[PDB]
């Protein structure tokens, strides 16, 4: 019997080749699926997105459409007609002009600078150094942010907005980005050049999108610019810029309390003077707390200068306060300034650490650099 | 020629001179540097895969 | 004897799989050729312009054309999260809407120009 | 690693090194 | 207390004979109760000590004992049994189970539970004995016992993989009776065990068993170094019967050991000096491979100097082995500088040291090469020297003699010179200028078939596994 | 503590001068008064033996040496239990009480710091550490963390110990990685270069040594004028001559080393003669490389002739890079080599396949050896892929 025997070692030898007919399967059905998959996405005519109006028992649907309008179209097979509700984002093909998918809801207009990150990069160590700037941070921002229920359990509003001050030469533009970074927020920057243009409507359309936007995605901080006069960005306003999209602005920013009674939503703001906006903007639901920056002490820019020496290589001796007393006044701008300088004379002398020597070279130019003008 | 500034030898028994041309080679063995670099890295991350 | 008939049986599938196995090989042939085929068709002569806004699923998303209108385009195999621009203006294709390649945002036009200099021919110093 | 380590040469110290210096002068 | 002590180790022995018991017997699952059969050489080796030797003896009271009665009582013999409740049948786990080897069926030999029970039994009994270190008539007493059983039964595909290990022991043990005490019943003993090993190894044949042949041919080639034929060595390597395929890493060292070895003194060192890598390589890495690696370690320097090629230092150097190495280090330096008193007191001292692997009597063979490497040194460095210039270095008897050393080394290839009478001096006639030849593509043609030789070997390794995981059911 | 050991090592082997051991004396005489150099100072006779290391009067009773003033006395006898009292037993009673009372912390670890230091100059290695580690955990800043690697480092330099400092020295660096400046960072760094002296890493030595600044400068482990000679000597046997050119030779900090120490003759001497392809002045400048230098350091002994051996071989490949023929008449004639001692030079160079060069022996014609077609496209081309074979089949034979 070991005749037949020896015949079945031919079927678990050949299995094992049998086996990698089953690699080459495999690849081959992700070819056949890749290549039917060509047909049918190359052959679609394509599809644009809609907002649901009304819905009709008839099982048809009026969905309105940015080109065109209005126009009532039919619920597809595998799409509930009930479940559409007012203004609610759908997928419409431009063949037939039906419904054709359904998507998730949220706004999503003509976005200039107006897309919504997350966790943006930014610290508190770089743009930080003072302890009173820090500290108005956590008690206007952080708590009412994080735990709404500190105010409400008082029964008292909290503040859904701030005003920088201080000298120029701050740098709370990226300190802006560390608030939405620590805190898991959302940053939204709101640039009022990209909001405002000459043709009809741009003045008030580009506002109305940070309105419905900030319906949904209220978890977040908004910041604006073109106001910014504190030194960091400062255009100083705008004379005539601000002379007339300001009526079509700050109406629709103050419904958010009143109409949409949304929280959780934070603007900041700045500016060193109230001249060309509304000087009734005091009242609250549009600037509530005011934050100052401390001027820039021997004290406080004693740690402003162990910020850059973590980053910067430096050598054994230096006292970091003593150069802080050697100036007056010094911004933030010109801190990194000296700290440029410092590295400059460096490279002259090819050594990638500061030597002692550099920075008193690069105090004394800073010191000229900013008592002009 | 020590420097690599004239590209030539010469015979100090019979005083004779021979040509040298520039290039020496061509570009060959550079292709090992990416194939040294590779057997040095992923191999040693199917060995993290197994355990 | 039962242990004679089950072998023989078993050779049954050892007899078509081994010619099989060049039979996908040579259907791998035709897969390529026609996966060459399906490119051309993606770009070939015609050739828009489109503005890239949200996906939804790999090689399939939508877009906004130079005439106003949204149209869901099949997105190409290479871009899917970090190549691929959140919005950025894109080529697509005139009939089928097809993605093609990702334009340079050009600030070139007819409105605010700017110039620009291509290899000055002034000597250093 | 052939030829290198242990083995070494047990010459070239002082005696061989230093009479090449004599051998100027008497070209 | 000694109650205890024997149903303990008894149902641990019966929790590992029961999961390779349901194993064998539905399809073929004979790949699985091979992994289990590796851990339960240790698992049994350490157990063996500690609740003393009784745990043998409740468990083949426990089953039906075809040959195992008397054989017990035997190894129980030479140790001076002391009898605890020793009479058969005082312990009984069966208790009429299926699982058990139920009773009933079993006594009325209306079914045959022997077949699996009895080739289990002798591989315990062989475990005790090198164990314990139980020679003189217990070593010849299991042999006339095993193998006449084994032609016996009529072993299937998980058949033959018990008695795959069972050879083993007959060859360990009949070697170290004979290192032991040498004996005139001790030669004839191993002509019998010469053409046993002969007579199975056609039965494996057939069986295609890769464990099998493994183990077998491991067994016989180092027979043949013992007797010293070359006959009989040459013509069994010829077949190529050993799988490559399902072996293990340790087996296949062990035979690119022998290759080494084989070709050694037939004159050809381009393939031994193959064989002697690959067996470093397939070895493993740990502390019960140094035995290997240890002798593996010591031929390769022999291959290396006997080709003319002197091997790197840092090899007896960074190694942590090189306390036993340090025969080896002198030998390396006396063949370079060709020193003609170094190499006769070097081999002097420790001819002592290297009898003990007979490596030593490749020394001889050594000698020749001294002067050989030697000859290679002065050649490279000198492309024309004179005839009378290599006798004052090397210190050699006479021009005449010197002449007639660089005629043994052409002949083959080896120095590639020639010798100028006339002109009285030997030239180098390697004008390199080689690359443009073909001789480097001939080389260069190997190295696309060494990448391709890894396709067939893994693309097919791949799906190999993957059966398991279509048919069992996932998550 | 480097002073003594540099002068004091002399007294191992010397073989010109004898006035070496005693200039030498001098200062291990006046150190030995004001510091205890007991563990150094018994380690002499401890470390080599045979030459002067069997005078002593107390451990084995013998005379062999040149200098009388390595034996024990009843002076130093007296000092060395000073110093267990002045600097231990007084100190001992003071931080005791700062441990019960619980004053400070950082102001507290700078006195285990300054008591663990003390027996380094007494030898106990075991409080060393064991004081040091209570200074650990009471340690934030980087200025408690400077004097940690140096306690490391005083096994090496002071105790003679290649093995255990490298390991921890790579532990500390790793756990805290700080690195202060980059003299901080020489003093790892230095170690892991002269470490290579030992277990004879060839060119790898020189790799952090070239790096590192000329004004390094560690006191007790090493001294400002010595750390010199170490970048310097093995500086020309990493750096090929095409990097001597725009480093070595023309260097800021190292220009200033030769011109304050004229004890160096390495940067200079050896460099300018072979800018000028002049091999006869070139062979005396190795012997105050190899006598002045190498011979009075410490570690540079363990390689000695290996340092002059490969910087020929390297001195003579230029020569041939420069000339197809050489002849008898130009290198065994003007450079001062003999052809019997010249022939011995390159005779074993070429079969180390460390340099291919011809040597004639009637005409006296050196021919130039070059791969021409070859070079590194023949052998180097097809090593790569059996050299890379092994590491590739390494895990796929054994799988996990």
């Amino acid at each position: 019997e070991q005749k037949i025997q020896e015949t079945e070692l031919k079927i678990r030898s050949k299995t094992e080749n049998v086996r990698r007919l089953e690699a080459q399967r495999n690849a081959l059905n992700d070819k056949v699926r890749f290549i039917k998959d060509e047909l049918r996405l190359l052959q679609e005519p394509g599809s644009y997105v809609g907002e649901v109006i009304k819905i009709v028992s008839d099982k048809k649907v009026l969905v309105k459409v940015q080109p065109e309008g209005k126009y009532i179209v039919d619920v597809a097979k595998d799409i509930n007609v009930k479940d559409l509700k007012a203004s609610q984002r759908v997928c419409l093909r431009s063949d037939s002009y039906m419904l054709h998918k359904v998507l998730e809801n949220k706004a999503d207009p003509l976005v200039s600078l107006m897309m919504v990150e997350k966790v943006p990069d930014s610290t508190y160590d770089m743009v930080g150094g003072l302890t009173k700037q820090i500290k108005e941070i956590k008690e206007v921002i952080e708590l009412p942010v994080k735990h709404p229920e500190l105010f409400e359990s008082l029964g008292i509003a909290q503040p859904k907005g701030v005003i920088l001050y201080g000298p120029p030469g701050t740098g709370k533009t990226l300190l802006a980005r560390a608030v939405a970074h620590h805190t898991d927020c959302k940053f939204i920057r709101v640039s009022g050049a990209e909001l405002v243009q000459k043709y009809i409507g741009e003045g008030s359309r580009m506002v109305r999108e940070l309105f419905v936007m900030a319906r949904e995605h209220a978890p977040s901080i908004i910041f604006m610019d073109e106001i910014d006069s504190i030194g960091s960005t400062r255009v100083e306003g705008s004379g005539g810029g601000d002379s007339e999209v300001q009526r079509t602005m700050l109406e629709l920013l103050n419904q958010l309390d009143g109409f949409e009674t949304s929280k959780n939503i934070k603007i900041i703001m700045a500016t060193n003077r109230l001249d060309i906006l509304d000087p009734a903007l005091l009242r609250p639901g549009r600037i509530d707390r005011k934050i100052e920056f401390p001027p820039p002490s021997v004290a406080a820019r004693a740690e402003i200068l162990r910020i850059h020496s973590r980053k910067m290589n430096l050598t054994r001796g230096i006292n970091l306060r003593k150069v802080a007393e050697k100036m007056n006044g010094c911004s933030g701008a010109d801190v990194k300034g000296v700290c440029t300088e410092a590295g400059m004379y460096a490279l002259r002398e090819r050594r990638i650490h500061v030597t002692q020597e550099d920075f008193e070279l690069a105090v004394g130019k800073v010191m000229n650099k900013n008592q002009e003008t | 020629i020590l420097d690599k500034i004239f590209y030539g030898v010469l015979d100090q028994g019979n005083g004779w001179l021979y040509v040298y041309e520039t290039p020496n080679q061509d570009a060959t063995y550079d292709s090992a540097l990416e194939l040294v670099g590779q057997l040095n890295k992923v191999v040693d991350q199917l060995f993290e895969k197994a355990s | 004897y039962f242990k004679l008939k089950k072998l023989e049986k078993e050779y049954e599938l050892l007899t078509l799989q081994e010619d099989y196995i060049k039979d996908e090989q040579r259907h791998l042939k035709r897969e390529l050729k026609r996966a060459q085929e399906e490119v051309k068709r993606i770009q070939s002569v015609p050739l828009v312009i489109g503005q890239f806004l949200e996906p939804i699923d790999q090689n399939t998303g939508i877009v906004s054309s130079t005439t106003g209108m949204s149209y869901v385009v099949r997105i190409l195999s290479t871009l899917d999260r970090e190549l691929l621009k959140p919005s950025m203006s894109v080529a697509l294709h005139r009939h089928s809407n097809a993605l093609v390649d990702i334009l340079p945002p050009d600030s070139d036009s007819s409105i605010s120009v700017m110039g620009e200099n291509e290899k000055p021919d002034v000597t250093y110093a | 690693e052939n030829w290198d380590d242990v083995e070494v040469d047990d010459d070239f110290t002082n005696e061989l090194k230093a009479e090449l210096d004599r051998y100027k002068r008497e070209n | 207390l000694h109650h205890s002590e024997k149903k303990y180790a008894e149902e641990d022995q019966v929790q590992e004979l029961l999961k390779v018991l349901n194993e064998i017997s539905k399809t073929t699952l004979t790949l699985d109760p091979r992994y289990i059969w590796r851990s339960l050489k240790d698992l049994s080796s350490l157990r063996n000590q500690e609740l003393l030797n009784a745990e043998t003896l409740c468990f083949t009271v426990n089953v039906l004992y075809p040959d195992s009665s008397s054989f017990k009582k035997n190894l129980l013999k030479f140790i001076t049994s002391n009898h605890k409740s020793s009479v058969p049948g005082s312990a009984e786990l069966r208790n009429s189970y299926p699982a058990s080897f139920y009773s009933v069926n079993t006594e009325k030999k209306t079914i045959e539970v022997t077949a699996e029970i009895n080739c289990f039994m002798h591989l315990l009994v062989q475990l005790f004995l090198w164990d314990s270190k139980e020679l003189e008539q217990l070593v010849e007493f299991n042999r006339k016992v095993v193998i006449p059983n084994l032609l016996c039964y009529y072993n299937l595909r998980s058949l033959n993989l018990i008695n795959a290990k069972l050879w083993f022991y007959i060859y360990l043990s009949h070697e170290t009776l004979a290192r032991s005490s040498e004996e005139i019943n001790s030669d004839n003993q191993n002509i019998i065990l010469r053409s046993t090993m002969m007579k199975f190894l056609k039965i494996a044949s057939l069986k295609h068993d890769n464990e099998t042949k493994a183990m077998l041919i491991n067994l016989i080639l180092r027979d043949f170094l013992n007797n010293g034929e070359v006959d009989s060595a040459s013509d069994f390597i010829s077949k190529l019967e050993y799988p490559h395929t399902d072996v293990s890493s340790s087996l296949e060292a062990r035979y690119f050991f022998y290759l080494s070895k084989i070709n050694a003194i037939q004159l050809d060192y381009s393939t031994a000096n193959e064989y002697i890598i690959a067996a470093i390589r397939k070895a493993p890495h740990n502390s019960k491979s140094l035995g290997f690696l240890q002798q593996s370690n010591k031929l390769h320097c022999c291959i290396q100097l006997l080709m003319g090629d002197i091997p790197e230092l840092s090899f007896f150097h960074q190694s942590n082995m090189q306390k036993s190495l340090l025969p080896y280090y002198h030998l390396t330096k006396a063949v370079k500088l060709g020193d003609l008193k170094k190499f006769t007191s070097t081999i002097t001292k420790y001819k002592q040291l290297l009898l003990k692997d007979d490596t030593y009597q490749l020394c001889v063979r050594l000698r020749s090469n001294v002067i050989k490497t030697g000859i290679r040194i002065i050649s490279l460095t000198y492309k024309k020297i004179s005839l009378r210039d290599i006798c004052l270095k090397l210190n050699l008897d006479s021009e005449q003699t010197v002449e007639y050393m660089v005629s043994r080394a052409i002949r083959d290839g080896v120095i590639e010179a020639k010798i100028n009478h006339e002109d009285g001096f030997i030239e180098t006639t390697e004008l390199l200028n080689i690359y443009d030849s073909e001789d480097p593509q001939q080389v260069f043609d190997e190295r696309i078939k060494f990448a391709n030789q890894l396709h067939d070997e893994y693309l097919v390794s791949m799906r190999y596994p993957e059966d398991k995981k279509t048919q069992q059911n996932e998550k | 503590n480097y002073e003594v050991s540099e002068k004091a090592f002399l007294l191992t082997q010397s073989k010109v001068s004898i006035e070496q051991r005693k200039e030498a004396a001098e200062f291990v005489l006046a150190k030995i008064k004001e510091e205890e150099m007991a563990p150094y100072y018994k380690y002499l006779c401890e470390e080599y033996l045979v030459n002067n290391g069997q005078s002593d009067l107390e451990h084995d009773e013998k005379s062999d040496s040149l200098n009388e003033w390595i034996k024990f006395d009843q002076e130093l006898y007296n000092e060395l239990c000073k110093k267990n009292e002045s600097k231990i037993k007084e100190l001992n009673e003071k931080i005791q009480k700062l441990e019960e009372d619980d004053e400070g912390e950082l102001e507290q670890a700078q006195a285990w710091i300054n008591l663990g230091e003390y027996y380094a100059q007494i030898g106990d290695k075991d409080n060393a550490e064991k004081t040091l580690g209570k200074s650990l955990s009471k340690a934030i800043s980087t200025g408690a963390k400077i004097d940690v690697m140096l306690t490391i480092a005083r096994l090496g330099f002071f105790y003679n110990d290649q093995l255990y400092v490298k390991e921890k020295l790579e532990a500390v660096n790793s756990m805290i990685e700080k690195g202060g400046d980059w003299e901080r960072r020489n003093r790892y760094k230095t170690y892991y270069g002269i470490h290579c002296l030992a277990v004879r890493n060839f060119k790898e030595a020189a790799k952090l040594l070239v790096d590192s600044l000329a004004t390094f400068t560690s006191i007790e482990l090493t001294s400002y004028e010595s750390i010199a000679t170490y970048a310097s000597v093995t500086g020309l046997f990493t750096l090929e001559r095409t990097d001597l050119k725009s480093k070595v030779i023309d260097s800021p900090e190292l220009l200033s080393l030769i011109s304050t120490t004229a004890a160096l003759q390495s940067i200079s001497s050896l460099t300018i003669s072979l800018y000028a392809s002049d091999y006869a002045s070139y062979f005396p400048y190795l012997l105050e490389t190899y006598a002045n230098v190498l011979i009075p350091c410490k570690y540079l002994n363990r390689h000695a002739d290996f340092f002059v051996r490969e910087m020929r071989r390297k001195v003579y490949a230029q020569l041939l890079e420069s000339y197809k023929t050489l002849s008898l008449k130009s290198m065994a004639s003007a450079f001062g080599v003999s052809v019997a001692f010249l022939d011995n030079d390159l005779g074993k160079f070429i079969p180390n396949k460390q340099l291919n060069c011809v040597i004639d022996r009637v005409n006296g014609i050196v021919e130039t050896n070059r791969p021409d077609n070859k070079n590194a496209q023949y052998h180097l081309l097809v090593k790569q892929g059996d050299g890379l074979l092994t590491k590739l089949q390494k895990y796929g034979a054994a799988v996990r």
